[PDB]
RNA sequence: ACCUCGGAGCAGAACCCAACCUCCGAGCAGUACAUGCUAAGACUUCACCAGUCAAAGCGAACCUCAAUUGAUCCAAUAACUUGACCAACGGAACAAGUUACCCUAGGGAUAACAGCGCAAUCCUAUUCUAGAGUCCAUAUCAACAAUAGGGUUUACGACCUCGAUGUUGGAUCAGGACAUCCCGAUGGUGCAGCCGCUAUUAAAGGUUCGUUUGUUCAACGAUUAAAGUCCUACGUGAUCUGAGUUCAGACCGGAGUAAUCCAGGUCGGUUUCUAUCUACUUUAAUUCCUCCCUGUACGAAAGGACAAGAGAAAUAAGG
RNA sequence: GUACCGUGCAAAGGUAGCAUAAUCACUUGUUCCUUAAAUAGGGACCUGUAUGAAUGGCUCCACGAGGGUUCAGCUG
RNA sequence: CCGAGCCUGGUGAUAGCUGGUUGUCCAAGAUAGAAUCUUAGUUCAACUUUAAAUUUGCCCACAGAACCCUCUAAAUCCCCUUGUAAAUUUAACUGUUAGUCCAAAGAGGAACAGCUCUUUGGACACUAGGAAAAAACCUUGUAGAGAGAGUAAAAAAUUUAACACCCAUAGUAGGCCUAAAAGCAGCCACCAAUUAAGAAAGCGUUCAAGCUCAACACAAAAAUCCCAAACAUAUA
């Protein structure tokens, strides 16, 4: 079973509880499914943001018809949509409870492997139509190798060594220099000035 | 459709902190579930409030639990731990400040 | 949406509304198809009920509802009702909603659910919006209810028309939108025929009921592979031409088409003439017939009337080839009457004399003519006969060097080339 | 929700670049702070004010002596963003009764015990 | 729909925290009759009321439960004690509809118009290269999606205005944008020619008259080169009209016992203002058609052009 | 069950008549006449489950500053 | 001027509603909630003011404050020293209990709103300077005169797409399949000759033929009319 596989609009157990929008989910470094596991290539989530059916459809699709399933194949790395959102009915006011739930998405934090890729086969045969699906992704998302994404890490550890700024916003923050903890988030402190609501500045240092 | 859930905080939780002076009967903490267990000189009311027993200095430490023989569930729990495991829960004390008396020269007979 | 629903059908005995084609349990069986097509819900109940009187604010006459109401209302698995009847009136709707405290769907209501969910292409999409429109109107005393909000005749500022008379407005406008997109669209697809048209490639527009198998033939035709029947009902929801050979090595364009169903509001299967204009301009239509199915002649009568609300041209109408599919399931089936075509699409029993008799078909309605014309060697006539027209044997003169060519030539193909090379 | 601020206690901890960078050997520190408001306590919390009005701070650009032991440290490492801080020097050591009344306290952080107001 | 009480999240760690926010529950039950009497010290639902725990002592033996409830007055009782889904649950001892016949005090603290925020909805443009287009992503489109832009709709918000910002259509006059309907220039075409389709540029000029309907629109009739999409307080009522809507009258269907009412229909129904201030009040033309080119180029035919030339008009401006 | 043949219930099951109505909406109902063109007007309909008989129903003589439509003429 | 006349009187009716509420000067002064036919109000609390009594008030070192829950934050509580000078209590009161934006953790909405609702903090409802004009962003506040002085915050930066040249014989039209499908309609095989060439990655042929390729070799757009003027180079 080498082609990626099918993924339900919804779990098959329907949730009842509507649940709030903790987009703390969405925001920060992905803490999980950030390194390969049974595979050589995979598109990585450069942002936050929250995966559709419709985005799991489109995934799905083209790396099916892309791909070559006698010599490679595909592994989601994204469970599939959990998370219920609600909608209410169209040109409704405000109050009278929360919306009745209308789809499931799956959230996606910065730095998270969505799609692995495996076989016999080089990075330039895949990178094509990986590129494909990550620009029509919801959030930023690249192509990424192995080698490039050990490369792209060991280059952010290279900018923030030899960087001659003597200012850091990590070192800004943690000693709440000019008090911008006033300004700051408490998700600052860990984020380094790197993440910016569901964006992930990888210029950054 | 969600009706209810509109109750106020109980306000329970630690009256005395550790080092506190605490006279007799002072609350020392009123919780809902036993989060801090009675410990030497500290007696709990029926609605598991630890209140002081005598004068002294609040002092919260961790101490082996050992409970009751009749304590089904406690005993239950204890009988399925592993060897070697021990229990162990926060406890209130009051180390008591004053004695309890002293002996006066009252009459020279 | 996951909506269980309880199947309700009403089997008039006398009078208009006693069809003597169909029988309740055939007519039940399609309604349990349609939803199943619908899918992600099912039947969880099945209810016939006599109705002498069709027509009324509540179909059932006040017994037979009153039966009806007790048993939805104490059956508590039901989700929605589906009434099988064309339309109902928004009066009935709302009375049986009321009554049921569920919600009703008529046949217009679940082919028109059906489309919506399954249609990809914005072809489609704007189609199925047109179709929708009666719905909405229908529909807009409930859909805008929440938004009246129980104001009325009371405000005195602002455009005078009522919450109710300015929401038909919009409908108006909203209406004719579609409409205009759809005149679009009609142009586009004009323009998209213009081609196939100039090099006059022969057209056979398969149509018939749905789930004839039209999809399946047309596969077994050209050879296809991407070609997927489906077992759902109102698979094939959009025109497409597929090219097959004959056994003349003629090049030929199949339509397919959308289904047919009976017991439709004719506006529904209309507002997709913006697309089935490509069988008004065809050359041949082949009707399917799934004669297997016990409705065939019910069928039949549904398609006929559907092409002539359709208004394609009456030469066209004339000359339908009709081809018998199913017949696998219909072991030693007989044809009847002549000029019909026995085939098993699955099976690919008749194909090869269906082929031979649409090829006859084809020569016959394109004008096209087939002679034998002498040709010179060297000259690229040889060539220019192959490239605009599809010869069936060269018997080569080597002595004038030379040769006889038997050519399936149109008219217009035969003057260009018998001014090209006089 | 914006709190009050915990700092690091590596962040007070000293390197010899910043030693020979301020000029301070980690061995006989300093005895007294020099410190200088300059920053409005306007638009910052309410602690941080309080902890200006307690350092004696109200003023701009007013030195004030402070000692360099760890209460008064830890006051000042809350309201560091809105201060100045410099080791008080004694070039000709501390005043006595003597010339209590001819001390100045130059901007170098040296207060001077005589302050005659003449060319060198 | 809800109104009182309790548990869990929101509210991760002393306490406390809203929501017509998400979920669960309660309006008891059981056992005991010392669930007897007293009394330090404490807690406290952010007040009070109420509610909690409790050492010691007397007298004895040797309560479970989260909520599981309700004050005062007043009634019953010899007394002890008892009494409300007073659930609008800090509780009027006992009182419903309807008003367009309406009135007063206010409110832009609060709706309808308009503006405004937003862009769900709506519209537009690119990217993606699946799928249509016989073959062919890209002549013309285009699914799943992605990225942008616009502020025409329906909304949503309630920020100015309720000691008045007069309201839909129509007349009059039009200012503006271009995302161009026609006229101009140009690229592509599934551009043979004629019609066309698409895109770049172009806003100087133009963009019809009628039958119903109050209609903006739409349908239909006849035309046109075309009968463009919009903004302008859905431009413009101190310039106009009031047919619709939207007072007071009345009928039909329906609701109600009735008053009266209707997202219903229908007949009728008062359009004020003498201008103080600002502003303003005399600033090389387009298009169609006729003949000819020409029945020519083109085309198998059908049909059928440009350009050049000649002549005619129509509108618009000025006389 | 196949309008008529039986049947349940009711106080009786809306009868005659008229009918897209000044009669909830569907509504610009479907048709024919009328107009070049009609959401208007008039004539009809298995047309009202919300018509209907002194809460009066149908018919038509005259009448009406009532409300629609209309021939011909007339005219800024 | 009749949904019920007018006049007089009760009558200065009542109004939680609107409006108004008149000398100078100084000072303190914006603050949680509860109940309420209550949310346009009021009483209590909280805050605020005044006077008085007394002694601790704020900041805060260790130590200390739960499992459920596997991990799980900014912090908080408590708190000697220390820096400070306030705090509690007593007496008497009013007024505010219709609130905005900003940063942060959240909830509802649509991860819309100058939206709504809590929490921590700030500012504004007060002065001044800056961000153009500017309640809420930044600087800064305790007040007067000065024709002195040092400073605070404080002025946006960006310009982006060229890409080879030469050459191609051939086991053979590899088999099967088909009328034909010969690298190229489809399936199997995909070896092999030449120094070097896929039993062919794309056009093309009905099929062939022919053309190449891999090989040798050398970003944007809206409606009255754009919107300071301009300026790349004289020492921070
Ligand atoms: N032709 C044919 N179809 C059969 C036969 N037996 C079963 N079928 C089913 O008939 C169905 C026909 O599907 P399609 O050919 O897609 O149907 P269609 O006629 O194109 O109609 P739409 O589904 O509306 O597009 C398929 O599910 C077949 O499996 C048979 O003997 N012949
Ligand atoms: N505590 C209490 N007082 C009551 C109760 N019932 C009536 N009352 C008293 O009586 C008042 C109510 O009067 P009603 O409503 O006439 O009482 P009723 O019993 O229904 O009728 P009557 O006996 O005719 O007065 C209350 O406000 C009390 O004063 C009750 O259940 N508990
Ligand atoms: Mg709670
Ligand atoms: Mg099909
Ligand atoms: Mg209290
Ligand atoms: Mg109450
Ligand atoms: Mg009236
Ligand atoms: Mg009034
Ligand atoms: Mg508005
Ligand atoms: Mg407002
Ligand atoms: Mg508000
Ligand atoms: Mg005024
Ligand atoms: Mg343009
Ligand atoms: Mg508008
Ligand atoms: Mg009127
Ligand atoms: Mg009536
Ligand atoms: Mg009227
Ligand atoms: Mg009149
Ligand atoms: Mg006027
Ligand atoms: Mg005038
Ligand atoms: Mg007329
Ligand atoms: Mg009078
Ligand atoms: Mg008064
Ligand atoms: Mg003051
Ligand atoms: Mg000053
Ligand atoms: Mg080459």
């Amino acid at each position: 079973k080498p082609k990626l596989r099918f993924i339900e609009r919804a779990p098959l157990v329907p949730k009842v509880r509507r649940e709030p929008k903790n987009l703390s989910d969405i925001r920060g470094p992905s803490t999980e499914a950030t390194e390969f596991t049974e595979g050589n290539f995979a598109i990585l989530a450069l942002g936050g943001g929250y995966l559709h059916w419709g985005h799991f459809e489109m995934m799905r699709l083209t790396i099916n018809r892309s791909m070559d399933p006698k010599n490679m194949f595909a592994i989601w790395r994204v469970p599939a949509p959990f998370k219920p959102i609600t909608r209410k009915s169209v040109g409704h006011r405000m109050g009278g409870g929360k919306g009745a739930i209308d789809h499931y998405v799956t959230p996606v934090k910065a730095g998270r492997l969505v799609v692995e890729m495996g076989g016999r086969c080089e990075f330039e045969e895949v990178q094509g139509f990986l590129d494909q699906v990550a620009h029509k992704l919801p959030f930023a998302a690249k192509a990424v190798s192995r080698g490039t994404l050990e490369k792209m890490r060991k280059d952010q550890e290279e900018r923030e060594r030899n960087n001659q700024n003597p200012w850091t916003f990590e070192r800004i923050a943690t000693a709440n220099m000019l008090g911008i903890r006033k300004v700051l988030s408490p998700y600052d402190l860990t984020h380094k000035g790197k993440y910016w609501g569901k964006f992930y500045m990888p210029k950054r240092v | 459709k969600n009706l209810g859930g509109k109750s106020s905080g109980r306000r329970q939780g630690i009256k005395k902190m550790e080092g506190h002076y605490v006279h007799a009967g002072n609350i020392i903490a009123t919780q809902r579930h036993f989060r801090w267990h009675p410990g030497a000189h500290v007696g709990v009311g029926k609605n598991k409030c630890l209140y002081a027993l005598e004068e002294g200095i609040v002092r919260y430490t961790k101490e082996v639990y050992v409970p009751h023989p009749r304590n089904t569930e406690a005993v239950d729990l204890i009988t399925r731990l592993p060897k070697g495991a021990v229990l162990y829960k926060t406890f209130v004390h009051v180390v008591p400040a004053k004695p309890e008396g002293t002996f006066k020269l009252v009459a020279m007979l | 949406g996951t909506q269980r629903v309880c199947l309700v059908h009403p089997d008039v005995k006398w009078g208009p509304g006693k069809s003597q084609m169909t029988r309740a349990e055939w007519q039940v069986a399609e309604a349990t198809a349609l939803v199943h097509t619908l899918d992600g819900w099912s039947v969880v109940q099945t209810m016939v009920v006599s109705t002498k009187t069709p027509d009324r604010k509540l179909i059932f006459g006040k017994g037979n509802f009153e039966h009806l109401t007790e048993k939805i209302r104490g059956s508590p698995d039901i989700t929605c009702v589906f009434l099988n009847v064309e339309r109902m009136a928004a009066p009935t709707k709302k009375e049986l909603e009321a009554a049921w405290g569920v919600e009703v769907f008529d046949r217009f209501t679940v082919v028109l659910h059906i489309f919506r969910c399954n249609a990809r292409t914005k072809e489609a999409r704007l189609q199925v919006a047109l179709a929708e429109m009666p719905l909405h109107r229908s529909n807009l005393k409930r859909d805008v209810a929440h938004l009246y909000r129980g104001v009325g005749s009371r405000y005195i500022m602002g455009s005078g028309e009522s919450f109710m008379q300015l929401q038909q407005r919009l409908l108006r406008e909203k209406e004719a939108k579609i409409r205009k997109a759809l005149d679009r669209l009609r142009k586009k697809r004009h323009l998209l025929r213009r081609q196939r048209t100039r090099r006059e490639f022969p057209v056979i527009s398969v149509v018939g009921y749905t789930n004839c198998g039209k999809t399946t033939l047309i596969k077994a035709l050209t050879g296809d592979a991407a070609i997927q029947p489906r077992d759902q009902l109102f698979a094939t929801l959009d025109v497409t031409a597929h090219a097959g050979t004959l056994p003349s090595r003629m090049t030929v364009l199949y339509v397919d088409t959308i289904g047919f169903l009976s017991q439709l509001p004719h506006g529904l299967i209309e507002s997709f003439s913006a697309t089935l204009e490509d069988v008004a301009h065809s050359d041949l239509i082949l009707h399917v017939r799934d004669v297997s199915h016990p409705e065939a002649e019910l069928q039949k009568c549904s398609v006929l009337s559907t092409l002539r609300g359709l208004q394609l041209p009456a030469p066209l109408l004339d000359s339908m080839v009709e081809v018998h599919n199913k017949v696998d399931l219909v072991p030693g089936y007989s044809p009847t009457e002549p000029n019909v075509v026995p085939v098993s699409a699955l099976r690919g029993h008749g194909l090869q004399e269906l082929k031979a008799e649409l090829d006859a078909a084809v020569l016959k309605a394109t004008g096209r003519q087939i002679l034998t014309l002498r040709v010179r060697l060297a000259g690229a006539q040889l060539s220019w006969l192959y490239k605009e027209a599809t010869v069936q044997e060269v018997d080569v003169i080597p002595e004038d060097g030379a040769a006889d060519v038997r050519v399936i030539i149109s008219n217009s193909a035969y003057g260009k080339f018998r001014k090209l090379f006089p | 929700k914006f709190t009050r601020s915990r700092i690091p206690e590596k962040v007070f901890q000293a390197s010899p670049e910043d030693h020979e960078k301020y000029g301070g050997d980690p061995q006989n520190p300093h005895k007294l702070h020099i410190v200088t408001r300059i920053k409005s306590t306007r638009r910052r919390p309410y602690w941080e004010k309080d902890i200006i009005k307690m350092l004696g701070l109200e003023k701009a650009h007013t030195p004030q002596v402070h000692k360099n032991i760890p209460s008064v440290n830890a006051k000042l490492k809350v309201v560091k963003h809105l201060i100045r801080i410099k080791p008080l020097k004694l070039p000709q050591g501390l005043p006595a009764e003597e010339n209590m009344s001819n001390t100045c306290l130059k901007s170098t952080g040296e207060l001077v015990v005589q302050w005659h107001l003449k060319p060198v």
